[PDB]
């Protein structure tokens, strides 16, 4: 079976830039290797077979080249819109064999998260249960922590966190991070915390609650 | 032009068996093949096989020769993969892409996928609860609202502040799963001229359940 390699598998290319994802097959494949884009939860669109040809209307900026068993994919002047997974195919004799696709980060310039903690919904309250969300948008870069942090004691656990993936218009983050409580544990308590830390600052962004009216 | 839309994501028991269509448009069906591939989560993109439309024989790749059967309804032009013991490791997502040319190496025009969510677990439908802020102004004169659509199974779930309306400023989450059911929210940020003032509704519809909710995010504060 002819063996596609792609590495690395992440990539980071500014904006107006250009990225080069290599890809490599185990054997001589004749320049029949396909490269296809699928843009965050969508199909494959086929960008360009026979190492160079282009598909029906993918524009010029996507460029591939190669020879034996490595070939490359060139973008030029990345839109911020180019984030992507990319994946190199063989076309040349059965099964027809894929590489392990190659994410493209667009590197935007800093921004920081618009924390914001959430108390339980009372119809919540009433169900007997208590989640507690704090949302941290739109960040850039992408490496934050963040801790809970109940009555000053930390709080590891009982946490859910799920990240946006890059946001395809401007380029950055985002983040829930849900606590979950029992009526009686959230109602036995009163400081809530959400702290993170961000390359962003150096003093932790922390936002805290307990109810008052405003 | 070409357009190939498939059935909806499927839930099935473990050993079951499901007929996954995909309804071709576009081109003339008998002379374009039938390419299906799976892309299943933490490995990437595969070969399934490919199908002549034009005399109904199917080619398999080796990890699928077994419980994978290529079928067509030439007459509505429609390809069906059918698994027969459902395996778990059959949780992925199956797309059907038209092979350009004979045994299909170049899959040009895909279709957009369906997604088998193999498992022993139960149909709950969510919480949908409104998170109105405890005040704090969420950047200058700005405020961010929220809605957690807890307790359900299984994925999908569709959410929209205010009926597909407010669109900029929003951020659906993806869903994570505790064992056994997922736990979705998203957040909208508005500026203080809107809310209190209109009405932002969180208008969540978990078909699976039949369950359409409309949560609206009232001022409690």
């Amino acid at each position: 079976d002819i063996v596609m390699t792609q590495s690395p598998k992440f990539m980071s290319t500014s904006v107006g830039d250009r990225v080069t994802i290599t890809c490599k097959a185990s054997q001589d494949v004749s320049t029949a290797v396909v490269w296809y884009q699928q843009k965050p939860g969508q199909s494959p669109k086929l960008l360009i077979y026979w190492a160079s040809t282009r598909h029906i209307g993918v524009p010029d900026r996507f460029a591939g080249s190669g020879s034996g068993t490595d070939y490359t994919l060139t973008i030029s002047s990345v839109q911020a819109e180019d984030l992507a997974l990319y994946y190199c195919q063989q076309h040349y004799s059965p099964p027809w064999t894929f590489g392990g696709g190659t994410k493209l980060e667009i590197k935007r310039a800093d921004a920081a998260p618009t924390v914001s903690i959430f108390p339980p919904s009372s119809e919540q309250l009433t169900s007997g249960g208590a989640s507690v969300v704090c949302f941290l948008n739109n960040f850039y870069p992408k490496d934050i922590n963040v801790k809970w942090k109940i009555d000053g004691s930390e709080r590891q656990n009982g946490v859910l966190n799920s990240w946006t993936d890059q946001d395809s218009k401007d380029s950055t983050y985002s983040m829930s991070s849900t606590l979950t409580l029992t009526k009686d544990e959230y109602e036995r308590h009163n400081s809530y915390t959400c702290e993170a830390t961000h390359k962003t600052s150096t003093s932790p962004i922390v936002k805290s609650f307990n109810r008052n009216e405003c | 032009q070409i357009q190939l839309v498939q059935s909806g994501p499927e839930l099935k028991k473990p050993g079951e068996t499901v007929k996954i269509s995909c309804k071709a448009s576009g081109y003339t069906f008998t002379n374009y093949g039938m390419n299906w591939v799976k892309q299943a989560p933490g490995k990437g993109l595969e070969w399934m096989g490919w199908i002549n439309t034009n005399t109904g024989e199917p080619t398999y790749g080796e990890e699928f020769k077994g419980r994978f059967a290529f079928s067509l309804e030439t007459s509505a032009s429609t390809a069906n993969l059918q698994i027969n013991n459902l395996k778990n490791e059959d949780k992925a997502t199956f797309f059907c892409a038209r092979g350009e040319d004979n045994f299909g190496s170049l899959s040009d025009y895909w279709g957009q996928g369906t997604t088998l969510t193999v498992s022993s677990a139960k149909t709950t439908a969510p919480s949908v609860y409104p998170l109105a802020p405890v005040c704090g102004d969420t950047t200058g004169s700005s405020v961010t609202l929220g809605c957690l659509v807890k307790g359900y199974f299984p994925e999908p779930v569709t959410l929209t502040w205010n009926s597909g309306s407010l669109s900029s400023g929003v951020h659906t989450f993806p869903a994570v799963l505790q064992s056994d059911l997922y736990t979705l929210s998203s957040s909208v940020t508005v500026t203080s001229s809107t809310w209190p003032s209109q009405s932002i509704t969180c208008n969540v519809a978990h078909p699976a359940s039949s369950t359409k909710v409309d949560k609206k995010i009232e001022p409690r504060g």
